[PDB]
RNA sequence: CAGUCGCGUAAGCGGGGCAUAGGAUCACAAGAUACAAAAAGGAAAGAUCUUGGAUUUUUGGAAAAGCUACGCUAGGGAUAA
RNA sequence: GAUGGGGUAGCAGAACGUUGAGUGAAUCUUAGAUUUUUUUUUUAUAACUAAAUAUAGAUGAUAACUCAAGUGAGAAUGGU
RNA sequence: AGACAACACUGACUAGGAUAGCUGGUUUUCUGCGAAACCUAUAAUAGUAGGCAAUUUAAGUAACAUCUUAGUAGGUACAGA
RNA sequence: AUGUAUUAAGGAGAGUAUAACUUAAUUUAUGUUUAUGAUAGAGGUUAUCAACAUAUGAACUCUUAGAGAAAUUACUUAAUAAACGAAGUGAAUUGAAAUAUCUUAUUAACUUCAGGAAAAGAAAUCAAACGAGAUUCUAUGAUUAGUGUGAACGAAAAUAGAGCAGCCUAUUAAAAUAAGUAAAAUGGCUUUAAAGCUGUUUGAAUAUUGUGGGGAACCUUCCUCAAAGGCUAAAUAUAAUACAUGAGUUACAGAGAAAAGUACCGUGAGGGAAAGCUUUGAAAUAGUAGUUUUAUAAGCAGCUCAAGCAAUAAGAAAGCGAGAGCGUACCUUUUGCAUAAUGGGUCACCAAGUUAAUUUUAGAUGCGAGCGAAUUAGAUGUGCAUAGUUAAACCGAUCAUUAAAAUAAUGAAUAGUGUCUAAAGUUAGACCCGAAGCCUGGUGA
């Protein structure tokens, strides 16, 4: 079939409420280990600083006088004191600050993004949910936090305990690998819950996700609007002349 | 195990690295494939050096010159214009102007000094169109008209072609009129546009004027001639008879 | 092959000499071609074709004299006593 | 019952090792991780078994795959 | 006296800025193939370029080598005057 | 190392509570918050058991009045380093395989002047018949146009980005619109022959009602600008301090400097170290111990054959080895080296085809007559290819020579583009080490 279904869940209880449809060229591509390699390695070269520096014989401090006469001493003839053959000499072919980043076609970088997103789909590690994807922390704790009654060491010790037991029930915690939450914007509860308890997973903003982040944890929990906005920006090879992008098959029973 | 620990490029994409000066068994140990104590081992030999013998470009000399004033036309054939109309990528009912030829991708992305319509595959062209280009071959002008079309060669430049695609200039198949009896109509038309459009240039040199001033090329200045007058600004058609 | 000349009844012959020993480019000079002409009309200076003036004789083509025992450096048993 | 087997200059192919990096908030470790040694085995520039000595729960070590090089020294009247 | 001018003077010391067609050195393993010291040119002869031609792996082969049979070019050994 | 923020004169001598810094070398006060902070006690030397913010007393001598042998004299409310900037002057090594023009290079260096930056700057600019609209910095354009015998040198328009600001009534106080000027000849600079700078000798005109300058020899028309008068922030250069980041360093590394321009060397200019910690303890080397062999023998000390010794004990032989034979180190450089040719006392460590831009090839792979990039509505950002031919344009599936043309003759036609891995050509130190010498500025009798 040309299109593949996408079931939308309610994050708290994981209840299938809606059904969307995407093209097979979005979440059902073949696993190309050579394309994911070029994209994963293309991102590592960009995050690299590449500022290492070393001094050559022309940059090492000191004078450029001849150390000893050309001949007559019985020792090996020598020139300047900064030669690589000296103690404090400079490294000939040493490192220098340069640009380690490489290039990658926009179409190939988008195919790797949609290839990494289909690898999670066919394996069941892509769990899309409705909007408002945030940890449903207890109301009592939320009221005390705002009140200021709870000290920092208590406000943090509780979140770490809640997120831990909440992920163990869902089988999404450190036991079953980890889980990555991808939202459109930054949410206080979600991003704060995993900042104190990161062993259970992590949270990322749609603009902060990379091809490598979609292949690191056990599952990828992404929002409905975030996913559509993710494929709509990484389908250059497709949109050139459209294909099903978020076509709703089963509407939410309001 | 993990996906990130099982990714790699195709085997045929990797190649052997030659690190010289790293032992005899590697194959490039001592001299690193340089030889034994020569100029090519101690220093560098110039690329243009032939041992001292005079090169051929000196014994023969350089031939010709590079024309820096020639226009770099973007060629367009009829077989490629027919394929675009059949694919719905060029509307034949509307005038086919450089703006519609450049944005359609038929001549590519680069914008050159002009567009010339060539007549490759002229026997299979039977679509009536109204095209406008900078030049056109004799075999393409008759093919466009044999099918029931109209062709007019206008004067363009590399800059005026960019303004036609950017919308900063409106396309017109007529030159700027001359005389005090046209200022009223020309000035009145500019005001109604409500936008500052750049005018398309007209030919200024002798050769350029003579090109668009003759009917063989369907130049947009050919209407300024008489049935007997010649396009050349200097030569005239001699008279026949005995006198 | 085309062009157009000579000789020969004709067939045909003729793109120098019975054969094997005359250096370029650049620059310069004389003719032709109508190519391009830095706003434009011209021009200049260029380009193509033909042709001339050379012990460029170290003749694949630098405008070029010696001493060192006051001598120096890099090298050679690739080379003498 | 396949064919082939010396090698300088030189050309080409395939690998190991070293340093750091990613998977890694991973795996393992007083029921001994790690210990510059010794020993044992395997077609073996490497790793492995055991032994002896000391005692670490991570500023420890680590397979596999991949990434990047200040990556491999009996030879320079070489340098410390 | 090419004498002296603070280790140096046929031109000191010191800082800054070189080249070296020359000599020396160039670090792990396995595997496959495998030369040349000749010709031509060169202010060129211990240098370099172009060839012959080593290597890689693709497409071709009426390829290449060798013998057989038939044929051709050319004047050496020898022999002769 | 880079980036960001802030800042715009630097050092020395001697002395002093040896964390406390200037003969006052640990001054004296204010405000707030103080464990829900900030990022109901003890303690004035058995001290500073309080952080933040705003004030405050003190702060010597020399560089630095005059003199002198700087830190002295004698006086006195005496006081400004370097780097960066503009102008002036201006080489040589080097490359051209020599070398004069050229290149190196409007470089280094030196001199003057100036500020926290300076300079430059709102067109007598570029464009080309359409238009842009000051200066400055970065990239593309561009191994281009072009010059040069060569070697090589080398723009502008335009584009993108950083900043953006215009004016004379200049947010600092200036013009009655510029004459020995524009320009010419000549000698030079720069450069493409124009334009620009300039010594010498000469020497104009008065606004589109077309006067003047420019548009790359030159003339003409047109276009464009309006010299001989001025002001102007930002983006930029350098230094200092702070902070952020790191497939940067972790002690022969990183800055020369983990206590450093100190010790030490030199008359001097100047040159210029070593040295971390409580952990680990390799190799060489030295004195011994265990096993084993050795005082009749001519070993690059290894290899082949191998008696014997060697475990208190059931089992278990690593090692040393008499004796027999074979074997003249290694590397470099050479026609050829055990060579009495070169290099090494041993061991450990440092120590050599790398990076950047540019131009290619192969393989792999994405797209595909397009590729790449970049992008409520619109537009914008190099490039390569898609058509060939010629010295070149016109021309064009045809084109060029044939001085008219013409299947008369001859040649030339169909997948590109981006990325990665690797090998490479080119310019940069360019695989590493090494001259004698040349030039510039300083030092010393
Ligand atoms: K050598
Ligand atoms: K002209
Ligand atoms: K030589
Ligand atoms: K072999
Ligand atoms: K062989
Ligand atoms: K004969
Ligand atoms: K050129
Ligand atoms: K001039
Ligand atoms: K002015
Ligand atoms: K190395
Ligand atoms: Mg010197
Ligand atoms: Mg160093
Ligand atoms: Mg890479
Ligand atoms: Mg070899
Ligand atoms: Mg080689
Ligand atoms: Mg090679
Ligand atoms: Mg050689
Ligand atoms: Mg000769
Ligand atoms: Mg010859
Ligand atoms: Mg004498
Ligand atoms: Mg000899
Ligand atoms: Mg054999
Ligand atoms: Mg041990
Ligand atoms: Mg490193
Ligand atoms: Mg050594
Ligand atoms: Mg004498
Ligand atoms: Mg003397
Ligand atoms: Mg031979
Ligand atoms: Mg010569
Ligand atoms: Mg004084
Ligand atoms: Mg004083
Ligand atoms: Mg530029
Ligand atoms: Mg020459
Ligand atoms: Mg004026
Ligand atoms: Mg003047
Ligand atoms: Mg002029
Ligand atoms: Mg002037
Ligand atoms: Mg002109
Ligand atoms: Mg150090
Ligand atoms: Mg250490
Ligand atoms: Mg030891
Ligand atoms: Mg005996
Ligand atoms: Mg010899
Ligand atoms: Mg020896
Ligand atoms: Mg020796
Ligand atoms: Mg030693
Ligand atoms: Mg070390
Ligand atoms: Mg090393
Ligand atoms: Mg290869
Ligand atoms: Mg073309």
């Amino acid at each position: 079939i040309t299109n593949v279904p996408v079931t939308v869940y309610s994050f708290p209880e994981l209840e299938p409420r809606s059904l969307e449809s995407y093209s097979a060229r979005h979440l059902h591509l073949p696993l190309r280990r050579d394309i994911l390699h070029l994209a994963v390695i293309y991102e590592g070269d960009s995050t690299r600083r590449g500022m290492a520096s070393t001094k050559t014989r022309y940059e090492v401090h000191g004078s450029h006088k001849k150390m000893s006469p050309q001949k007559g001493t019985g020792n090996a003839r020598r020139g300047t004191r900064q030669s690589p053959l000296m103690k404090g000499g400079g490294k000939t072919f040493g490192p220098k600050p340069r640009d380690f980043s490489t290039k990658l076609n926009k179409k190939v970088y988008d195919l790797a993004w949609r290839t990494a997103l289909s690898y999670r789909y066919k394996r069941g590690e892509l769990i899309v949910t409705e909007d408002g994807l945030d940890l449903p922390l207890p109301n009592d704790f939320l009221w005390l936090a705002g009140g200021g009654k709870l000290s920092r060491e208590l406000e943090d010790g509780y979140v770490r305990k809640w997120v831990h037991e909440f992920m163990t029930s869902l089988n999404w915690g450190k036991e079953a690998g980890r889980t990555t939450f991808i939202t459109g914007d930054k949410r206080p509860n979600l991003f704060t819950g995993f900042e104190l308890a990161g062993a259970e997973g992590r949270a990322l903003e749609l603009w902060d996700v990379d091809v490598k982040d979609l292949l690191e944890t056990g599952r990828i929990v992404i929002e409905r609007s975030a996913l559509k906005e993710m494929i709509e920006d990484h389908q250059s090879d497709l949109v050139t002349r459209g294909p099903n992008l978020g076509e709703v098959l089963v509407r939410a029973p309001r | 195990a993990s996906i990130l620990a099982s990714l790699s490029d195709n085997r045929g994409a990797y190649h052997k690295r030659i690190r010289k000066g790293r032992g005899p068994s590697s194959g490039y140990g001592k001299t690193a494939g340089r030889g034994t104590k020569g100029q090519k081992a101690h220093g560098h030999v110039k690329p243009w050096f032939q041992g001292g013998q005079t090169p051929l470009i000196v014994s023969h000399g350089r031939k010709g010159f590079v024309n820096q004033f020639a226009a770099d036309m973007s060629e367009l054939n009829l077989e490629k214009l027919q394929e675009w109309i059949e694919a719905g990528r060029i509307d034949p009912t509307k005038p086919i102007t450089p703006k519609e030829i450049i944005k359609s991708g038929i001549i590519g992305s680069s914008i050159k000094d002009g567009i010339k319509l060539l007549g490759r595959g002229k026997e299979s062209f039977k679509i009536p169109v109204t095209i406008t280009v900078s030049r056109a071959s004799a075999s393409a002008i008759e093919a466009i008209e044999a099918a029931g079309g109209k062709i007019v060669t206008r004067f363009y430049t590399k800059e005026s072609l960019k303004r036609l695609v950017e919308g900063k200039s409106l396309h017109t198949d007529k030159p700027l009129p001359v005389g005090k009896e046209h200022v009223e109509e020309i000035l009145a038309q500019a005001r109604s546009l409500k936008k500052k459009y750049y005018r398309l240039p007209d030919p200024t040199s002798r050769w350029d004027i003579e090109y668009y001033r003759d009917p063989a090329h369907r130049g947009y200045l050919s209407h300024q001639l008489a049935p007997g007058e010649s396009p050349s600004l200097y030569f005239k058609v001699p008279t026949g008879g005995e006198k």
